RNA sequence: GCUAAACCUAGCCCCAAACCCACUCCACCUUACUACCAGACAACCUUAGCCAAACCAUUUACCCAAAUAAAGUAUAGGCGAUA
RNA sequence: GCUACCUAAGAACAGCUAAAAGAGCACACCCGUCUAUGUAGCAAAAUAGUGGGAAGAUUUAUAGGUAGAGGCGACAAACCUA
RNA sequence: CCUCCGCAUAAGCCUGCGUCAGAUAACCAACUGACAAUUAACAGCCCAAUAUCUACAAUCAACCAACAAGUCAUUAUUACCCUCACUGUCAACCCAACACAGGCAUGCUCAUAAGGAAAGGUUAAAAAAAGUAAAAGGAACUCGGCAAAUCUUACCCC
């Protein structure tokens, strides 16, 4: 009907989908961390 | 800031002319 | 959306995370048999407090004390000032060898000693 | 407004110092030094710019050919992109074709 | 930026001078007067 | 101690002992009215009620009956000129129910030259009456 | 109200701790007021201390320099020479003399001196003044001057530049002994009560009455 | 029992409290050991009292009388800890020849950023536990690119710094004749 | 503290200093000639002579010094005037306030000659520091000054929380080689029959 | 007359030369920054394509180890573009 | 983390007929037939009324899964963070 | 005068209308600075091993009655001293760019003991929106009984 409410928050789903451990388990998830520390972002993962 | 002072000199001349027109001495 | 810069904490999560996270408090016991906890007097710390009876020292020092040039302690100085007397007297009077070194004081094997030095068991 | 109200500080220009008095010296060293040296090894500068002139393409190709292995990643990347763009520009674009 | 114009004020203000007596926003603004001063000339 | 590794105890082993502790406590006046026997402390996030019990019993030699624990959240609302959030440090709190008849109460602490020259000048100064008409009160004529 | 508002707002501050000290050149107030009449050994000891701290010092020449300093300070007021006026006047005497005259000029000329200026008494300060000392002298002066005050717009508030009027005052000078660079400078005035009031102003004046907050009385 | 959380009540409401000089690490070295163990608890009690005074002062919205007293006792305890840690350092280096008093080793992480990984206390061996095996102390080839990139970045920052300080010296030597 | 900070007359942390230099302010820096601590030869309390600026050709006593800006604060010299009273209703009593002065602007003085004479930074034969005068050499001593930490080291009295000098200086150390914890244990008289068992480390 | 306007520093770019980094107080691969228990789980693969060829389908420069020159020669190529 | 579909283990469904029901009236609940308003709106798809179903092929909270040369789909070329 | 909302739990954010001072639809402040605060029994944070046992739904579970065939248990042996620690506990709060007329599972209340205020003031022009009432006629308007009103029959295509 009406949009905008796509983000129904859940900390569990968040930490599982965009988590340090998932990023470190998948190889490309290490490449994102490296690109991000190279740019200098404070939060390397979520 | 823009470099150069020839234009600043010309503008000082115009400013002092305007000042004389505004409050000319006797 | 959610905040990233704010540090993850026990407050933020659901029941499970709120219960499992912990705010840095160290362990004291274990948990078994229907959430029954068990602490132990061997894992509990025991503050060792001496009596202050007949105690002269005071937390602050008067300005009358003279300034002293700094001499940081070190191993060579310690050995030369503490053990060298025994070593040299036993040398020039009796006889010794690399053996009989525990007499002068030395732990060739650390374990078997209560207070280990590396890895050190005690704290501070 | 872009013009400035007050004048800037007057430039001090010492027309007589080390470089301005010694300027151009030892430029004919080859001509009146029994040709022991050419003036092109005199200039202090990059290794790929020493007695050599060229346009953008020539300069970038010379850079990557001579000192390209010592280049940083982003620098070599954008250099190759530059020479690619300049190749197709100089060869396809403009009048006189 | 290495080469920038400093006398734009004067080069526009001579035209503004010629255009002072005009009516409306022409006398004040520049692009509106440029279309008019050449016409007056 | 805080920020110090403990020795892992396993069955039939020695007993853990602290000699030079590092934990520091903040006796504070409460904002809410606790009973007379109660005391309130502000302490680090690492301490707990049992080690605080041993602490008070050994250091200050005071009998302690019960202890409750709380955590307070430092407000992360403040923002600098950079719009970066400033967080106040968190702190744990310890509510100590005292022994048989201690009945503690937080006591009162704060019940009770150029400056002299300044006040001398001030009490020497006299305000010009309106009859003067804004004239300086200096000249004689 | 400063401390109360500070505590209520939360602007808690520590005392200013610093080795530096605020140095001054004139003590506030006076040590001894020569209450004039309706018309001693202490001063002798004072002069002895003055001579001790500063051997090069005479008394009978003091009234001349005093009158000179007076008239030249008034000329400096006319000319607006505030730098030398400061060098010759103390920080206590500068405000009351130069505060209200802002937004307006002034005219003051010295016609003559009917009676010669005469020393009245001398006082010396105790050592407990920030580890320094200051000496005071009092001098009666009886002369004839003119005064004329034009406001912002150049119209006279009162006084006339042509007609002088006899005038009597008791001026007080003081000097810093600890430093050698200090010189005698005007400090204050006594304005005794028994003296008559000066000439009023040509303009008429009113005052606002008690403003009755909305409740009669 | 609890008055030791507060100074002498006659000092209450006083703006300036007397306080002595700080402790000297040389003095603590020269002194004994159990004397230092006792002085530790002395300084602990004093520090608790001072911090209670500070917090109550902030509560009442007033300043404290003697602020430097606090950092005095703090630096005293700091020098004490330093002296004792130096004693045990020398003792360890005499017995074994170890300086850090906690096992560690240089190891390369998956990010290629080699670091001094320290050791924890474990009951079962590393080859039998499963949690430790996942830490994956090694980097793969694709990380060398990013390592080179961060190296280039460090080079850029460093070169910028040197050029800037050279410019500073140049401009000040230009302005000043010398 | 922030970079490119301005060390004005007021000290750090003071209300005036923080209102003059808030955290967000970013003004131009100040160009000060480099001056090493070895080359520095100006200490507080020393007599100094000035020959330019306001009140040129005078001498006085240094009140303090700012080593960052190479500034000197002399009492009663180079003084402007400022009000201090509450300007809301009271006018504000006037008082003199000193100005800073540069080391190149100020000159030192000999105690005997009381004249401006340049300085050199030598080592006396007995060692190991001396400040010497120009053509006619005179050794220049340092000015005496009350340290800020202790208001008086001579007129000092031992408080209750202060320890005696004899107790502070007297040493009771014993090079026993023994561990602190163990020596504390046997000083208490306590013992523990249980031996610490081995554990892994990784 | 207001709104406004002006400034000159912070610093940065290209080169040269020179090789370069790590609290060693606690914590950080489980939901990273979380003191503490039995898993057997490990990587080694042609770059492609846009575009040019006036469409497109073979093809179409992109470094890898001395600057210049030989030489844009020998050669290759829907023997065309081009290499 | 919306959505299409699925997995694990859960929850909701008044009252009245019928008394068996992929049955009927009808709240909650789900959906969105019709009308008007609104159209930079209360809203980047809503509001009032009227409407279909509402013990089932029902609705729905929670954690997980299927990833684009693809998934999923009671095929509308639907849906896969406006 | 309303209340179809409320209370609380879960989920979610994280100090976000508590005290004190301040200037700054109306500025109680929901804005800034300091101070305090939410105290576990409630809920999370668990289970030594080996082998072994575990056909018979629920629906008041009784009868009847089935189909879509269903959410629950131990046992023998070995080892087994101690004890109650840690973590959430606030709010006018969540996702929709907003203090949004929108969306939001669960237990109780089913008209409230709880929670709220449609009208800033005046006049009562047009046009417009939402309703109420209407003489006689009662679809003649209209593409069409759209809408409103009332409770109504019969027949076709798919
Ligand atoms: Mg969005
Ligand atoms: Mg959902
Ligand atoms: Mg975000
Ligand atoms: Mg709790
Ligand atoms: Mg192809
Ligand atoms: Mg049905
Ligand atoms: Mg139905
Ligand atoms: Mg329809
Ligand atoms: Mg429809
Ligand atoms: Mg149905
Ligand atoms: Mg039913
Ligand atoms: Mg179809
Ligand atoms: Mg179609
Ligand atoms: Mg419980
Ligand atoms: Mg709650
Ligand atoms: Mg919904
Ligand atoms: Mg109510
Ligand atoms: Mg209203
Ligand atoms: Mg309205
Ligand atoms: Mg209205
Ligand atoms: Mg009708
Ligand atoms: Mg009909
Ligand atoms: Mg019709
Ligand atoms: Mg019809
Ligand atoms: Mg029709
Ligand atoms: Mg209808």
């Amino acid at each position: 009907k009406a949009r905008g409410n796509e983000y129904q928050p859940s900390n569990i789903k968040r930490k599982n989908k965009h988590g340090w451990v998932r990023r470190l388990s998948t190889p490309a998830g290490v490449q994102v961390i490296l690109r991000r520390m190279l740019k200098g972002r404070k939060s390397l993962s979520h | 800031v823009k470099k150069g002072f020839r234009a600043a000199f010309r503008f000082q001349k115009e400013l002092e002319r305007q000042r004389l027109l505004r409050c000319p001495p006797p | 959306g959610a905040d990233r810069m704010s540090k993850w904490t026990s407050k933020r999560g659901p029941r499970s995370f709120r219960g499992r996270k912990g705010r840095g408090a160290k362990g004291i016991g274990f948990l078994t048999s229907g959430w029954r906890f068990v602490q132990i007097k061997e894992m509990v710390p025991e503050f060792v407090v001496p009596d202050l009876t007949g105690f002269k020292l005071k937390p602050y020092v008067s300005y009358l004390a003279p300034e002293s040039e700094e001499t940081p302690l070190t191993a060579a100085q310690l050995f030369s000032e503490a053990v060298a007397p025994a070593i040299e007297k036993d040398f020039k009077d009796g006889t010794f060898d690399p053996d009989n070194l525990e007499k002068y004081g030395f732990e060739p094997t650390q374990e078997g000693k209560l207070f280990q030095l590396y890895p050190r068991n005690f704290l501070r | 407004i872009g013009i400035r109200l007050t004048l800037p500080p007057p430039k001090v220009v010492d027309r007589w110092n080390e470089k301005r008095a010694m300027f151009g010296v030892y430029d004919n060293i080859g001509i009146l030094g029994n040709f022991e040296k050419h003036p092109k090894e005199l200039i202090r500068g990059p290794i790929w710019l020493r007695g050599w002139k060229g346009n953008e393409l020539q300069r970038c190709i010379r850079k990557r050919k001579m000192v390209g292995s010592r280049m940083f990643a982003d620098d070599l990347h954008n250099l190759n992109k530059r020479i690619r763009y300049l190749y197709k520009h100089f060869n396809r674009h403009g009048k006189f074709r | 930026l290495r080469n920038r114009v400093t006398d734009r004020y004067f080069r526009i203000q001579e035209v503004l001078k010629h255009a002072r007596h005009f009516r409306g926003r022409k006398n004040r603004c520049y692009r509106l007067a440029v279309r008019t001063v050449i016409r007056a000339f | 101690a805080r920020n110090v590794v403990y020795p892992l105890y396993r069955l039939g082993g020695p007993q853990l002992r602290v000699f030079r502790t590092n934990f520091f406590i903040q006796l504070v006046r409460p904002g809410v009215a606790q009973p007379e026997d109660t005391v309130q402390f502000r302490i680090p996030m690492e301490m707990t009620r049992v080690d605080l019990r041993n602490y008070l019993e050994g250091i200050y030699n005071v009998p302690v009956a019960a202890v409750r624990t709380r955590v307070q959240h430092g407000s992360n609302k403040r923002r600098d000129h950079r719009n970066v959030r400033i967080k106040k440090p968190d702190y744990k709190v310890a509510y100590v129910q005292l022994a048989h008849g201690q009945t503690f109460t937080f006591p009162d602490l704060f019940p009770e030259d150029l400056y002299s020259m300044l006040e001398e000048e001030r009490q020497q100064r006299q305000s010009s009456d309106p009859r003067r008409g804004g004239v300086p009160s200096w000249f004689g004529l | 109200f400063a401390m109360q508002h500070a505590r209520k707002a939360g602007l808690v501050i520590p005392p200013e701790k610093s080795d530096r000290s605020i140095h001054l050149a004139c003590t506030a107030g006076i040590f001894d007021a020569y209450v004039p009449p309706e018309g001693t050994m202490a001063s002798q000891v004072s002069i002895r201390r003055i001579k001790d701290y500063d051997a090069n010092f005479k008394i009978k020449d003091f009234p001349e320099k005093a009158k000179d300093i007076f008239i030249e300070a008034h000329l400096c007021l006319n000319n607006s020479d505030h730098d030398r006026l400061h060098t010759l006047v103390t920080e206590h005497c500068f405000p009351d003399m130069t505060w209200d005259i802002k937004y307006k000029t002034v005219r003051w000329s010295f016609v003559e001196s009917l009676e010669p200026s005469h020393v009245v008494q001398v006082r010396c300060s105790s050592m407990m003044n920030q580890g320094n000392v200051y000496g005071q002298i009092t001098v009666r002066m009886h002369t004839r001057q003119t005064l004329a005050i034009y406001d912002r717009f150049g119209r006279l508030m009162y006084g006339q530049e042509d007609v002088p009027k006899d005038v009597l005052e008791y001026v007080v000078f003081e000097k810093q002994l600890t430093n050698p660079y200090g010189s005698w400078r005007m400090h204050t005035k006594i304005v005794p009560p028994w003296a008559p009031p000066k000439q009023p102003i040509l303009k008429t004046v009113m005052i606002p009455g008690p403003q009755l907050k909305p409740e009669e009385e | 029992g609890l008055e030791e959380f507060f100074d002498d009540p006659k000092n209450w409401g006083q703006e300036k409290v007397k306080s002595g000089a700080a402790w000297t690490c040389q003095q603590l070295r020269n002194k004994s050991n159990e004397d230092l163990h006792k002085l530790w608890y002395v300084l602990l009690k004093e520090r608790n009292m001072l911090l209670t005074l500070e917090q109550e002062a902030k509560r009442q919205r007033l300043p404290m009388p003697s602020p430097e007293r606090l950092d005095k006792v703090v630096d005293s305890m700091d020098a004490l800890d330093k002296v004792v840690q130096e004693r045990e350092d020398a003792l360890r280096l005499l017995q074994t020849g170890q300086e850090r008093a906690r096992p560690g080793a240089w190891r390369r992480d998956i990010f290629g950023r080699i670091i001094w990984h320290k050791f924890k206390q474990w009951v079962i061996p590393w080859h039998l536990n499963k949690r430790y095996n996942r830490k994956r102390f090694f980097a793969l080839p694709y990380v060398d690119h990013f390592l080179r990139l961060e190296r280039e970045k460090r080079a850029r920052i460093k070169a910028r710094k040197e050029n800037l300080e050279r410019k500073k010296a140049k401009i000040l030597l230009k302005k000043f004749p010398h | 503290l922030p970079p490119h900070y301005r060390y004005g007359m007021s000290p750090p942390g003071s209300v005036a200093d923080k209102r003059k230099n808030p955290p967000w302010i970013r003004r131009r820096p100040v160009v000060v000639e480099p001056i090493s601590d070895e080359d520095w030869y100006l200490f507080c309390g020393d007599t100094v002579e000035i020959l330019e600026g306001k009140d040129a050709g005078k001498q006085g006593k240094v009140v303090q010094v700012i080593r960052q800006r190479n500034w000197v604060v002399v009492g009663g010299l180079n003084t402007h005037y400022r009000y201090i009273g509450k300007t809301m209703d009271y006018r504000g009593t006037m008082i003199p306030s000193e100005a800073p002065l540069l080391h190149r602007q100020v000159k030192l003085v000999d105690p005997m000659d009381r004249k401006p004479t340049e300085i050199e930074w030598r080592f006396t034969e007995a060692g190991e520091r001396v400040r010497v005068s120009t053509r006619s050499g005179r050794i220049i001593p340092k000015p005496e000054f009350p340290r800020a930490d202790g208001i008086v080291p001579e007129t000092w009295i031992d408080g209750p929380k202060d320890t005696s000098v004899e107790d502070a200086l007297e040493r009771t150390y014993v090079p026993c080689l023994k561990t602190l914890q163990e020596e504390v244990m046997e000083a208490m008289g306590i013992k523990e029959t249980r031996k610490y068992k081995k554990v892994y480390w990784y």
